[PDB]
């Protein structure tokens, strides 16, 4: 019943945060201090949309 | 003499007749769609009869779920 859509390969290619979970620890706390805004509007939609096809900008 | 102390006249065994007859044929007519009535319920379950429970709504929880997707 349908076809189910997925994004390209071209759509998911992204320039990827290549630090270990020990650098991503260190930063957590300044991360979550200074990046928020990005990130609350990612979750929101996340959890608003509750599709990942409609979350990758 | 014993038509007028034991007896009554023609009219009122008559008109009682009268009566039974038609409460009895309306018995019959209400038990005949009675049953109808109940073949129909049964079948389709739109009556109030019938009427099998299924889960409640007010039991879902509709609150985020630690995960976006649920
Ligand atoms: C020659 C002339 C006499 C002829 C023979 C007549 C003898 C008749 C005896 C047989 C009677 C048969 C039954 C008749 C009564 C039926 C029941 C009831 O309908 O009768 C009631 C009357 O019944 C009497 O009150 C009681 C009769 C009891 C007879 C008993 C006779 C034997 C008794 C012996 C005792 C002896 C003494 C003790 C010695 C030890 C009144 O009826 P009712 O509900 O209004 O009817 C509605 C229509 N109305 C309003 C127009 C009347």
């Amino acid at each position: 019943p349908g076809i189910v859509e997925l994004p390209t390969l071209e759509d998911l290619k992204v320039q990827e945060v290549k630090v270990s979970s020990s650098v991503l620890k260190a930063a957590a706390h300044h991360y979550g201090a200074q990046c928020d805004k990005p990130n609350k509007e990612f979750m929101l939609c996340r959890w608003e949309e509750k599709d990942p096809r409609r979350c990758l900008e | 003499w014993i038509a007028r102390t034991f007896y009554d006249g023609p009219e009122k065994n008559y008109e009682k007749t009268m009566a039974i007859l038609q409460i009895e044929a309306e018995k019959a007519e209400l038990r005949l769609k009675e049953l109808e009535v109940r073949r129909l319920m049964r079948a389709r379950g739109d009556g109030p009869w019938y009427q099998y429970p299924t889960i409640d709504k007010a039991l879902i929880d509709h609150s985020p779920k630690t995960t976006p997707d649920n």
